[PDB]
């Protein structure tokens, strides 16, 4: 018997019918030569991974896989689906049944035969299968990442492996717009050097491979001219360049107005509704623009319930068509709940797009936003069609956060962030998993100690702990289980933190060895923090002064390095026991 | 220059 193993996203409809069965080390493959090509490609890259090989000639001691959309007229498909369909789902929807030596994947369109075959790819361990019924779809038709934070670039590499990661995780969108990419902002009406049109192509290629849609961005809005001949030339200037990126396969474009000094709604938005006309249009192939306007907080949007006058402008010319971006009720900020997205969807007359600034750190470099998908309604579909998150610079470690990321925007009513954290985790890490979780626990808050502050509060259980230990002292109760309790987990932060050093690949390692060695010190400052109370306690003073200073030692090594982390709780503690 | 906002 056999269990159904971590899923993401999460599927919308599933049911155990069987036990499962152990897929045969050859298989009869079925319908292949009709369904999609990248669906396809997929499975067959698992199966040569997982040492399965396809028949030539049909054998009925093998198990079969057959695989179409509804739109291939492939009968023996419909005879294993067994009356389950995907003909009345949503788009990018797919139907899936393994039962009785038989996997059969119908996806609505192509796009949910790959999404299929990626939810197949879950469900296998060392060949066995779980024998269920899935339908399932999305609730936010466009979910992914919009590469638009400040510093460093992604690199080739890093895009490439992102890509995959999507693909796999039903995310089908991947916005590039790196601030400090010249040619996307600074420089905006250069063309890229050829070799940098090369590292495009690739980009584009492996998007279709993975069903996501690369959105090409671009960022006029410093120095673009709207009137005559000059407006002329900068308008050609866009075509020029968007064009050089549709010639290579691209058909999502971006043209964004944030953080520039120039605030001419009206003109913004003539911009993009003629771009609309003679581009997107015109090409017939090419998606809805995407924009962000120069206001995308509803702080900067609304004042008093009503729109500002940079906004109202806009909302009154921007075509309908258009996709257009807000990052919620700040820039970066704790939730959005229903009734903002009801205020900006009003405004707009149409379903919003979320530019979701976490786990984004440009703002705040020496913290690694690790958290999942926080403070976002579960309601927001409502008014919300597209959803992307702004990860960090650090490409391998915002995988934890875009996990949750795929399983919130594909199925939203069901989300349950911690339990969706711990699946990241679990799923990413392996081995590593449980202590990853203990240090990822310490660094899911981000606060800048002004205008930006979001995601779930770091450590809570044990932010609860040491509240706790404060009201059994300054109250006098006997305190010495929890402080037993307390140094136990100390212990297992240093343990745990100790054994990703060693343990973590390259890839993770180097993103994080700064913040590992930050929780190390703080858990052994919170460590003679304890020995302070201990001590004080047993009126011992050689032993207080001692483990003070230790404990002074850990704050000031934390206090003036780089990294920071657990802000609010190990850190705090240390300061909270030097009183 | 280097983050959004303020
Ligand atoms: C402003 O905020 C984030 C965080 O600094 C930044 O990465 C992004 O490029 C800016 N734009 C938007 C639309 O949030």
């Amino acid at each position: 018997q056999v269990l159904v193993p971590n899923l993401n996203p999460t599927p919308e409809n599933l049911e155990v019918v069987g036990d499962g069965f152990k897929i045969t080390s050859s298989i009869n493959l079925v319908g292949e030569e009709e369904a999609d090509e990248n669906a396809v490609n997929a499975l067959r890259e698992f199966l040569t991974a997982n040492n399965i090989e396809i028949n030539s000639e049909n054998d009925p001691n093998s198990t079969t896989l057959i695989i179409g959309e509804v739109d291939d007229d492939i009968p023996e498909l419909d005879e294993a689906l067994n009356g389950t369909t995907a003909e009345n789902l949503k788009e990018e929807g797919y139907a899936l049944v393994s039962n009785d030596g038989k996997i059969a994947i119908e996806g609505k369109d192509g796009d949910g035969t790959f999404y299929g075959v990626q939810t197949f790819k879950q469900l296998v361990k060392e060949s066995n299968i779980p024998e269920v019924n899935i339908t399932d779809y999305p609730t936010v038709s466009a979910r992914g990442i919009v590469e638009g934070f400040y510093g460093t670039p992604w690199t080739h590499q890093d895009r490439l492996d992102q890509i995959k990661f999507y693909g796999e995780n039903k995310l089908n969108t991947y916005i590039y717009a790196p601030k400090d990419d010249p040619y996307h902002r600074e420089k905006w009406r250069e063309p890229y050097p050829e070799s940098e049109m090369q590292r495009m192509q690739e980009l584009i290629n492996a998007s279709a491979e993975n069903k996501v849609d690369f959105v090409f961005g671009i960022s006029p809005g410093i120095d673009i001219r709207f009137d005559g001949d000059a407006g002329e030339e900068d308008f050609n200037h866009l075509i020029t360049k968007a064009e050089s990126l549709y010639d290579m396969g691209v058909r999502s474009f971006a043209i964004y107005w944030d953080n520039i000094q120039d605030k001419s709604a009206a003109k913004h938005a003539q911009v993009l509704n003629r771009f609309n006309e003679e581009f997107v249009k015109a090409k017939g192939d090419v998606k809805p623009l995407i924009t962000v306007p120069t206001e995308y907080d509803t702080g900067a949007m609304v004042s008093n319930g009503q729109p500002r006058a940079y906004t109202r402008i806009f909302a009154e010319t921007v075509d309908p068509s258009i996709e257009v971006m807000w990052t919620g009720p700040g820039v970066v900020t704790n939730e959005i709940p229903l009734s903002d997205a009801q205020l900006i969807s009003g405004i707009y007359d149409r379903n919003m797009a979320v530019w979701w600034n976490y786990p984004v750190t440009d703002y705040f470099k020496g913290k690694l936003a690790l958290g999942p998908m926080h403070g976002l309604d579960k309601g927001l579909n409502q008014y919300v069609d597209f959803f992307t998150v702004n990860p960090m610079e650090h490409a391998e470690l915002s995988k934890i956060s875009i996990h949750t990321a795929a399983d919130y925007s594909w199925n939203m009513d069901n989300y349950d962030y911690d339990k969706a954290w711990n699946r990241a985790i679990d799923m990413l890490y392996g081995d590593l998993a449980e202590d990853m979780k203990v240090f990822a626990n310490h660094s899911t808050r981000m606060d800048n100690k002004t205008w930006a502050k979001s995601g779930r509060e770091d450590a809570p259980e044990l932010r609860a702990k040491m509240d706790e230990l404060w009201n059994k002292l300054s109250s006098k109760e006997d305190a010495s289980a929890l402080i037993e309790e307390l140094y136990g987990e100390f212990a297992r932060m240093e343990e745990a933190c100790n054994n990703l050093k060693a343990n973590l690949p390259e890839v993770a390692l180097e993103e994080c060895s700064r913040q590992l060695d930050e929780l190390i010190t703080l858990a052994q400052g919170d460590k003679a923090s304890l020995d302070m109370i201990v001590a004080q306690l047993n009126e011992d003073t050689e032993a207080y002064e001692s483990a003070k200073e230790i404990a002074q030692n850990k704050l000031n090594t934390a206090l003036s390095s780089f990294a920071v982390i657990s802000e609010k709780v190990a850190q705090s503690f240390i300061q909270e026991a030097l009183s | 220059v280097a983050h959004s906002g303020a």
